[PDB]
């Protein structure tokens, strides 16, 4: 069964750093495109970043351009999102989603209300105490 | 609260996994090494049905293995004579975006549906031979993906709303509602006895449903992507499914796990339709590479390839007697295949 | 939200699928093999039928 | 103009003319003596 | 030929005549697909083209332009997942994509949706008509100055108005700059791939201008002409 | 020039004019009523003046010797006369043979390529379409034109017999049909591009009727004119201005096709500007060069060229250019629209792969 288990989260001071991780299983991680999605409190799912099969082509949203770094390890079948210089507005549950079909370039409904091939996500709260 | 529920669900899933692994004493591929191979299978096109204007989306065979219905997105539902190629009826559809059709086992009624979310049933034995909408079934909140007649008064239907319903033509209201899927239900296959049936959805999972009870019995999650096609083994104890992962998987109800996986490195395109022969030895599966392949159900080896289509084979159906196989494609032409000595 | 209801429903479904009399794959495969061997002669596709009986000439 | 309908006409005239000259040579060779 | 076979052949010929009539009627007509988020004025343009003419699953609206019949379909009741039923429209004449240009916070969602629709396996040969709807609200928001695109799009600080810009006479430089920036942001996604087999036709729309029908007619004409030309290998 | 037949009817008329120291009785040397005879007559009669040849200037010197008796210096001869003052073509034959060879080779190559392309397009069913239908029509018209030119060259070279006129009228009709199909190609292209589109692609029957009938229409008109007015010998000789009956329609078709080609080039340039450069210029040049043989633009060079004399630079260069380009047009069009077409190549590849896999 396809399952995604995100990792990393908790309280983090604004402007610091935080590294998320997701464990892939039940499929050939190298043959599917990986995209990051988050759901801010009171808002809907929003696309964050994506990484190709081999990682050659990578793109980020304008809100996180130059702030987050996405990378994948085909050997370990793990997705990483190095997040640095966090802001209070970044508080959101980050979910890891996979492309529905392999060997394709379009992620149609990765940012859907009831996507099937996505993990439970981890709580990420950027608050200064 | 939710944490404890998720922990219990994971524990039950691990228990089911251990139970399935304990019974996995031997694989079908291991014992099937002593069976004679089928060898290369050659089939030729005996009939070429043309007349459709849009991409053919679905078709179904009749109980007599003579008449067959083909549904296209052009707004027409035509019936073809497989022997003489002569058309019997050309039913004009109200919704042009039709996605599936069904032929009644008695040959008296025909159903169809698509993005309109309505299952339109047409009578073929009207008093004056004028085909007309006998009953319109409404209530589904998703595109009608598949439907199959259980009798002249009952029909099961699948919709993109992750829910299936048992309809009654006489009253036109749902009798039983089957829920449990998380993705869009693509298609289903009824058992020979019409008592149980299996269906696939866009969640890499397939479930077994009870028509009389309406409760789910077993769930199979052997695929990696959306399950598009599904066919029941002639005996009603196993079934195969086609998914976008370019791999077919045979599942058994008694073992509750996958038996064989059919895939080739050179094949990286999704699967569109699958069907089992009269004996079940030949597993015919359509692919998006403009051709179809015949897989050995026991050896998992490519026995043949039914090529000759200009576009993806969207549907595939075998006659009740196995005299020939029908394969429709988006090129608006339907090819009938049959081998010879 | 119906999240708790959905979680409780899934738990109930898992128990129904766990308490079932499963059969070893060795027997399930043997049954399918025997079925394929029994109806092999009745399959026109697996064994081509002469042109005299084949309706698709 | 049509180059092929013209080439045909031009050849017609060359050929006829030649017959007009070859015939002229014959009456010359005839009138040489007679 | 027996009598039953002769009657069957006659019925088949009648059905063939009916199918030929239907083929003429079908090839004489065109189909269209209307897409866009809920925040876009899809229903507005639908009503506009309906009143002028020049559960449910799918809605249909028929309008005529220069004696040419056009069929535009709008999804009214369907699930959020669109990867499956979108394949049904892989042979439409064009895809009308309406976007709310004044919704900066959701403009990225529209961009992602356009990128997904463009890079689809089956929509590789289907053109997309981009309608930058709700231009009045965008102009008002730009003139207000409360919200700036720099936050949602940092690269906008370095963007300059194109040289070939044809702004409305009474248009402020900031409004035209922002609208052309959005147009170029959409084009870079549309022009990132395709190999020239399918093109995009961006237009500025307000959901009330009556020229929307004429714009769609011109887009369909251009698409059909380019398709006819590609058959001769001239493009 | 006079026809040989007219020059002998003239001589028959001349012969009939006089049908019925010593003054001699002329001599009548099978040419000329020269009734001159006298004791010592030096007879310097001028040149015939009724024969097309034997230049009129000067004089046929002959002699009634002394006594008015035909002089005869050569032994055992009948008479003597200096009938040489009047009497006093290979390049034309050579250039005609060269034109024949070159255009025959061209038409043969074109016929071969066109029959190959026709067989290819008729075998593959997927390519069956209005465009391919008109392509096959054009190929068949070219092949029939070539075969008719061959038959004409065989019947005429190497008096009003039936075979002569039949071959001439068949060649004319096939040339007219070829030109009209070349025009119908451009007409269909313009229709699909502009004014039509959003309409049909089926005026197909009308296009076929216009391409086959009207050629036959004015060909039969010209045949009736020739048979009723002159009907002299073979129809390969021009007799008056009636030749323009078949040439004026062809010139009108050529100019209309050139205008349509200009319009298509303008539309292509505008569209390339729309979708967007050196690459754009290169693609436009490629498209123009590929479309040139379809519309027959090479005919626009010598369209209005009049009937120039054979011994002229303009005539020779026109004949060479035409007999080359008109001949190789069939081969060029066949190549372009059956081997360079992506659909035909894909179909051939599919067929070959399936045959190899089946074998
Ligand atoms: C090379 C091809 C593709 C394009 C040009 C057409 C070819 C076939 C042309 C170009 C020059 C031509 C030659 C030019 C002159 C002569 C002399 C003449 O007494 C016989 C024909 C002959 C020998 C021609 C044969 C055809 C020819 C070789
Ligand atoms: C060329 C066509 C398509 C358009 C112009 C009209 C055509 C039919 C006209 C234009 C000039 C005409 C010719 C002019 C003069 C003569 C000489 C006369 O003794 C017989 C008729 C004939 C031979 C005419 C036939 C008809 C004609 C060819
Ligand atoms: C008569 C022979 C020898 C020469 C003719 C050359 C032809 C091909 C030339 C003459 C005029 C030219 C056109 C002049 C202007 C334009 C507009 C431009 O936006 C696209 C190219 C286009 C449409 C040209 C295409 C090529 C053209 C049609
Ligand atoms: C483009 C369309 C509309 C009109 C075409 C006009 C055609 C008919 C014109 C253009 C050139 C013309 C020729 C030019 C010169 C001569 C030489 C003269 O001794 C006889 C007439 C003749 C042979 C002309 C016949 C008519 C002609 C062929
Ligand atoms: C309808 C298809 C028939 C094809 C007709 C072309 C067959 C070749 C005929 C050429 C005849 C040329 C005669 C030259 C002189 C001779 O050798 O007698
Ligand atoms: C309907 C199809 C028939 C095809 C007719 C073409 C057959 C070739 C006929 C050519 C005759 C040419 C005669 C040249 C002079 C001669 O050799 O006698
Ligand atoms: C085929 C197009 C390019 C070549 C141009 C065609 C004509 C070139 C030479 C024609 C011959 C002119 C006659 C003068 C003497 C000679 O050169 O033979």
């Amino acid at each position: 069964q396809v399952q995604l288990q995100e990792s990393g989260g908790g309280l983090v001071q604004p402007g610091g750093s935080l590294r998320l991780s997701c464990a892939a299983s039940g499929f050939t991680f190298s043959n599917y495109k990986m995209n990051w999605v988050r759901q801010a409190p009171g808002k809907g799912l929003e696309w964050v970043s994506d990484i190709s099969q081999s990682g050659a082509s990578i793109s980020y949203t304008g809100s996180v351009k130059g702030r987050f770094t996405i990378s994948r390890d085909n050997a370990k079948n793990t997705l990483y999102l190095q997040m640095n210089s966090l802001k209070p507005e970044d508080t959101a549950v980050y979910y890891c989603a996979r492309c529905p079909a392999p060997f394709t370039r379009d992620c149609f409904d990765v940012t859907s209300t009831t996507y099937a091939y996505r993990g439970q996500g981890t709580q990420v709260t950027v608050s200064s105490h | 609260e939710l944490d404890q529920l998720r922990q219990e669900a994971e524990q039950l899933k691990n228990q089911i996994r251990d139970a399935r692994k304990a019974c996995a004493d031997a694989t079908l591929s291991q014992i099937t090494n002593n069976i004679d191979p089928v060898g290369r299978i050659q089939m030729r096109t005996r009939r070429t049905l043309r007349g459709h204007l849009a991409k053919i989306y679905a078709m179904h065979w009749g109980t007599d293995s003579r008449l067959l219905v083909s549904a296209s997105q052009d707004g027409k539902l035509i019936i073809w004579d497989s022997y003489t190629t002569n058309k019997v009826h050309a039913i004009p559809l109200r919704s042009s975006w039709v996605m599936t059709c069904a032929y009644a086992p008695s040959g008296n009624y025909v159903a169809c549906g698509g993005l309109d979310n309505i299952c339109s049933i047409y009578n073929l034995k009207t008093r004056e031979g004028n085909v007309r909408v006998s009953r319109e079934l409404a209530g589904h909140t998703g595109y009608l993906s598949c439907c199959r007649f259980l009798d002249d008064n009952q029909i099961v239907t699948s919709s993109g709303d992750t829910t299936c319903a048992l309809w009654d033509i006489e009253t036109g209201q749902q009798t039983t509602t089957f829920t449990g899927h998380t993705g869009d239900v693509m298609s289903l296959s009824l058992a020979p006895d019409t008592r149980l049936f299996v269906s696939g959805a866009c969640d890499a999972s397939a479930k077994l449903w009870d028509v009389r009870e309406g409760m789910c019995r077993q769930t199979f999650t052997g695929h990696e992507s959306d399950i598009n096609a599904i066919c029941f083994f002639p005996n009603g104890n196993a079934f195969a499914t086609g998914s976008d992962d370019a791999t077919c998987r045979l599942f058994d109800l008694r073992a509750d796990q996958e038996l064989m996986t059919y895939s080739h490195d050179n094949i990286i395109c999704g699967i569109t339709s699958v069907s089992f022969s009269k004996s079940g030895r030949l597993l015919l599966a359509g692919y998006d590479d403009f051709n179809c392949n015949v897989w050995d159900a026991l050896k998992a080896d490519r026995a043949g390839v039914l090529a000759g289509h200009d576009n993806r084979v969207s549907c595939l159906g075998v006659t009740d007697d196995g005299m020939a196989v029908a394969t429709g494609s988006w090129d608006s032409f339907l090819k009938i295949w049959n081998g010879s000595s | 939200t119906a999240s708790i209801a959905q979680a409780r429903k899934l738990v109930e479904q898992l128990k129904m699928e766990a308490n079932i009399d499963r059969i070893k794959v060795s027997k399930a495969a043997a049954d399918l093999m025997a079925y394929c061997e029994a109806h092999a002669k009745e399959d026109p596709l697996l064994t081509p039928v002469p042109a005299s009986e084949n309706p698709f000439r | 103009s049509v180059s092929e309908i013209q080439l045909m006409h031009n050849l017609g005239k060359h050929l006829n003319s030649m017959e007009r000259v070859e015939w002229l040579r014959k009456k010359l060779q005839d009138v040489h003596n007679f | 030929l027996s009598a039953e076979d002769k009657a069957a052949v006659e019925r088949s010929k009648m059905i063939e005549k009916q199918l030929q009539k239907d083929k003429q009627v079908y090839r004489a007509t065109h189909r269209l697909l209307l897409l866009g988020a809920d925040n876009s004025g899809k229903s507005t343009i639908v009503k506009q083209m309906r009143i002028y003419h020049v559960t449910s699953g799918i809605f249909e609206t028929k309008f005529q332009v220069d004696k040419v019949n056009f069929h535009m379909f709008d999804v009214g009741a369907q699930r959020d997942e669109r990867r499956k039923w979108i394949q049904c429209f892989n042979d439409v004449t064009a895809i009308i994509f309406v976007v709310d240009s004044s919704d900066y916070n959701r403009l990225q969602e529209a961009l992602n949706d356009f990128k997904s629709i463009w890079n689809n396996r089956w929509l590789r040969t289907i053109s997309v008509i981009l309608f930058l709807n709700k231009q009045d609200l965008l102009a008002e928001k730009v003139l207000a100055g409360k919200s700036k695109i720099e936050d949602y799009f940092p690269e906008f600080a370095r963007y300059t108005t194109p040289e070939d810009a044809t702004p409305e006479p009474g248009e402020d430089p900031r409004v035209t700059r922002a609208k052309y920036f959005i147009r170029d942001e959409f084009l870079r996604i549309s022009t990132a791939s395709g190999d020239g087999r399918h093109y995009c036709y961006p237009h500025f729309t307000c959901s009330v201008d009556t020229e929307n029908a004429r714009r769609i007619f011109n887009d369909c004409r251009d698409i059909i002409q380019r398709m006819h030309l590609r058959q001769y290998e001239l493009l | 020039v006079m026809t040989k037949e007219e020059q002998i009817f003239l001589l028959h008329r001349a012969q009939a004019q006089c049908e019925k120291g010593r003054p001699c009785l002329p001599e009548w040397d099978h040419i000329l009523c020269w009734p001159l005879g006298a004791p010592g007559e030096v007879v310097a009669v001028p040149c015939p003046d009724y024969i097309y040849d034997f230049n009129h200037k000067g004089h046929a010197y002959r002699r009634c010797d002394r006594n008015g008796s035909w002089e005869l210096v050569p032994g055992h001869n009948r008479t003597w006369a200096n009938y040489s003052e009047c009497v006093k073509e290979t390049r034309e034959r050579e250039v005609f043979d060269r034109l024949a060879m070159i255009y025959t080779v061209g038409y043969s190559v074109s016929l071969a390529s066109l029959t190959v392309a026709v067989l290819i397009l008729a075998y593959f069913r997927r390519l069956h379409c209005t465009r391919n239908y008109i392509h096959m029509h054009l190929f068949l018209s070219f092949m029939l034109r070539a075969v008719s030119i061959f038959v004409k060259d065989a019947v005429l070279y190497s008096a009003g017999y039936a075979g002569c006129r039949v071959a001439v009228t068949f060649f004319l009709y096939f040339l007219a049909t070829n030109y009209y199909w070349i025009l119908v190609e451009g007409l269909y292209l313009h229709s699909l591009i502009f004014m039509a589109f959003f309409s049909e692609k089926k005026y197909l029957w009308g296009f076929t009727v216009f391409g086959w009938g009207l050629p036959a229409v004015f060909v039969a008109v010209w045949v009736s004119v020739r048979a009723t007015l002159a009907n002299t010998g073979c129809w390969d000789l021009s007799s008056g201005n009636k030749k323009w009956i078949i040439q004026v329609p062809i010139l009108a078709s050529i100019v209309l096709n050139f205008i349509l080609f200009i319009n298509i080039v303008r539309v292509l340039a505008t569209k390339l500007r729309e979708t967007n450069t050196r690459q754009q210029y290169r693609k436009l040049l490629k498209s123009t060069l590929v479309l040139m043989p379809l519309f027959g633009v090479h005919y626009i060079v010598f369209m209005a060229t009049p009937y120039t004399e054979v011994s002229g630079t303009l005539w020779q260069v026109q004949m060479h250019y035409e007999m080359l380009f008109n001949s190789f047009q069939g081969f060029f069009v066949a190549i372009i629209y059956c081997f360079c077409n992506g659909e035909v190549q894909a179909e051939i590849k599919k067929s070959w792969s399936r045959w190899t896999l089946a074998l």
